[PDB]
């Protein structure tokens, strides 16, 4: 009988829902459903065996409304919504970028970098760009990445560190991330004034 | 002063953020676009339309 | 007095469309068991009378309207309805015998005759095939429609194929009224026998055949509760070819267009299974776990009257809270997350024993394992837990309550 009384539990009836908690169910469930989507693995499944190399064909033009055009293709053929296509393309070129060779990258790296985001903002203009998707695929890499790249996102408008930082799944690795990479700039911005004045506006900020 | 353009600042940045967050909805066919998106933005609309420019 | 019998039809036929738009939940059946026994009269003095071939048009409205609202009202067939169809037809011949199969056969001849009630009988084969399309008939179903159009059309044994080159004969032109006509009735048809293959050919193992005619289900009318299902039968194909991010997209817009949103996270689960992708898979089924805690008819043949209960086998089989709360256990406890697989077997047990008051939680099926393993499966998840005193409690109760299971009901009093 104290067996009996040790096991009668209790949070095991449950009855009423609200038409809010099944729209939140419904939303982390599709949340789920894309988070554990990949788009490289797509692209690899209806075409047989991506870079803007892929979609614009061999290095054609740099236009922006030519490119626009290549991600309305490749979307057309995949029925997948353009903005989270140029999401995973941008943040695969951004990995490759800042994987080519400690804190900053500050020569050909900003060039390729500006150049990128350049049409990020062309994408955003025509709503070709899904902020939440492209988050999701930073936090995918969430290694490769430099406080400078993500700075330069900040600033140059395209996420808000707020939109990013609450927008990963573990806190915790996102404060830890944050911490090892904020005390190894403390420890630069003592290596040139040049460097030292980028550091010092980023940490600003 | 400050205080007061700060106000305004903070006051725009926080339906700026939910105005890009809603617009990210409309590219995933997340909500809908049927309406309530609609009745939403004419209440940002009607929000800023009260003190717009004051001069100085 | 056809008129009379005319104005009858055409009244209760407003009245029935009254109550499926207007009205509440008894005030509707109301008026509808109201029409339904007009209509019956109705039947009952035309059936009074020798044959009359001007009363014909009507007497199969007629009919019709009654098996469509008879059938509407009950959710589902009935063999009166065979009977009054088989009446109907047999009337029909007696203008001018043995079974359904070669009546329609001498009938549709006497239709090449050319009286002008094709309308009717077209309609009347809709039904007829509803029956048939209902009750798994599909061999004699093809006979009656390849009788219908040329015999040349003698190999093209699919339906799909024959319920497209099936025409209905007019645009029903100004005659009595009906609940639903030949095309209205051919567009279930078709979307019926396609969502049907479907199934058949997806759990007879063909994720291959299964996406053309699961194709053609969305292509032609789908409700929403059609395409949802629709969807997670595209997600089992593409998950069983080894596609699962094909599968995600057609699983993500049934998660989005469904209120019911329990079969495609179950389609989920089993996915993240076949990958590894363990924590999601818990994830997705606790949301699920969640999701079946939350849950109209028309005067009219809808396509869900057409479908059958799912089977065990098929993507479209959910149990109840317990069934799926004890999966998530298993499958936690498996994992190697005791505690959370503990927690979830001990507030699976309290809803099954406890459970006195409360509605009770049905048996996850015959071929789920008895109530003793479940208890055993507890004390595991106890045991790998830490718990050992609460499985000493489990252990106790099980032989206060009652061959191998005491054996081991003893094994697993020791090993905590």
């Amino acid at each position: 009988r104290r067996a009996w009384a040790e096991l009668l539990a209790g949070r095991v009836k449950r009855e009423k829902y609200n038409p809010e908690r099944a729209q939140k169910l419904k939303e982390s469930a599709v949340r789920l459903l894309r988070s554990h989507q990949d788009l490289n693995a797509l692209l690899l499944e209806v075409e047989g065996p991506v870079i803007d190399c892929d979609s614009s064909e061999a290095y054609a033009n740099h236009s922006s409304s030519f490119i626009g055009s290549a991600l309305q293709d490749q979307a057309s053929r995949l029925g997948v919504p353009v903005g989270i296509l140029s999401a995973g393309m941008v943040a695969s070129s951004v990995g490759q970028i800042c994987t080519a060779p400690p804190v900053l990258l500050t020569v050909e790296q900003r060039k390729k970098l500006s150049s990128l985001l350049e049409f990020a903002q062309y994408l955003l203009a025509h709503s070709m760009f899904s902020r939440l998707s492209f988050c999701q695929e930073l936090w995918k890499i969430q290694s490769s990445l430099l406080l400078e790249a993500v700075w330069h996102l900040h600033v140059q408008g395209i996420v808000s560190l707020q939109e990013l930082l609450e927008s990963h799944p573990d806190m915790h690795a996102v404060g830890s991330w944050l911490f090892r990479n904020l005390c190894c700039l403390c420890e630069q911005m003592e290596a040139s004034c040049q460097h030292a004045d980028v550091a010092r506006a980023m940490l600003s900020d | 002063r400050v205080q007061y353009l700060r106000q305004i600042h903070a006051n725009h940045e926080t339906l700026l953020r939910e105005v890009q967050t809603l617009r990210d909805r409309l590219c995933t066919e997340d909500e809908a676009s049927s309406c309530a998106t609609a009745q939403r933005l004419l209440q940002v609309y009607r929000q800023l339309r009260h003190p717009s420019l004051i001069l100085l | 007095c056809l008129d009379l019998w005319r104005e009858k039809n055409d009244r209760l036929v407003r009245q029935a469309k009254v109550a499926q738009n207007s009205g509440l939940t008894l005030r509707r059946q109301q008026l509808a068991q109201d029409a339904l026994e007009g209509l019956r009269g109705l039947l009952h003095s035309l059936q009074g009378l020798p044959a009359a071939v001007p009363v014909l048009p009507l007497e199969l409205t007629v009919t019709c309207n009654f098996i469509i609202l008879r059938a509407s009202l009950a959710q589902g067939f009935t063999e009166d309805q065979a009977q009054d169809i088989q009446r109907s037809l047999e009337r029909v011949l007696e203008t001018q015998e043995q079974g359904l199969r070669e009546l329609w056969d001498s009938v549709l001849r006497a239709s090449c005759l050319l009286p002008e009630l094709l309308s009717a009988l077209h309609r009347l084969v809709g039904l007829q095939a509803a029956l048939w399309l209902s009750a798994d008939r599909l061999g004699d179903l093809a006979l009656l429609l390849e009788t219908l159009n040329g015999s040349q059309s003698g190999a093209s044994k699919d339906l799909l194929l024959l319920l497209k080159t099936w025409s209905p004969p007019a645009e029903e032109l100004d005659a009595p009224l009906t609940l639903q006509d030949a095309q209205g009735l051919k567009d279930v048809l078709l979307t019926a026998f396609a969502y049907r293959q479907g199934l058949q050919e997806l759990i007879t193992g063909n994720p291959d055949k299964a996406l053309s005619s699961l194709h053609e289900a969305a292509s032609g009318l789908c409700p929403r509760p059609v395409l949802v299902q629709v969807y997670t039968a595209l997600g089992s194909c593409h998950r069983k070819m080894g596609n699962p991010q094909r599968a995600l997209l057609y699983l993500v817009a049934a998660l989005k267009e469904g209120s019911a949103w329990g079969p495609p996270l179950l389609e989920a689960s089993r996915l993240y299974q076949q990958l590894g992708d363990t924590t999601a898979e818990l994830e997705s089924l606790e949301l699920l776990v969640e999701a079946l805690n939350v849950p109209a008819p028309q005067f009219l043949i809808e396509v869900e009257l057409l479908l059958p209960p799912p089977d065990l086998a098929s993507p479209l089989h959910c149990g109840t809270q317990s069934q799926t709360k004890h999966i998530l256990a298993s499958r936690c406890l498996q994992t190697g997350r005791a505690g959370d697989a503990a927690e979830h077997y001990l507030d699976l047990l309290a809803l099954l024993l406890d459970s006195s008051e409360p509605r009770f939680s049905p048996p996850p099926s015959p071929p789920g394992p008895c109530m003793p393993e479940v208890f055993l499966e507890a004390a595991v998840a106890l045991i790998q837990a830490g718990r050992a005193q609460d499985a000493l409690t489990l252990c106790e109760e099980l032989l206060s309550r009652t061959p191998l299971w005491v054996s081991a009901t003893h094994l697993l009093q020791g090993q905590a």
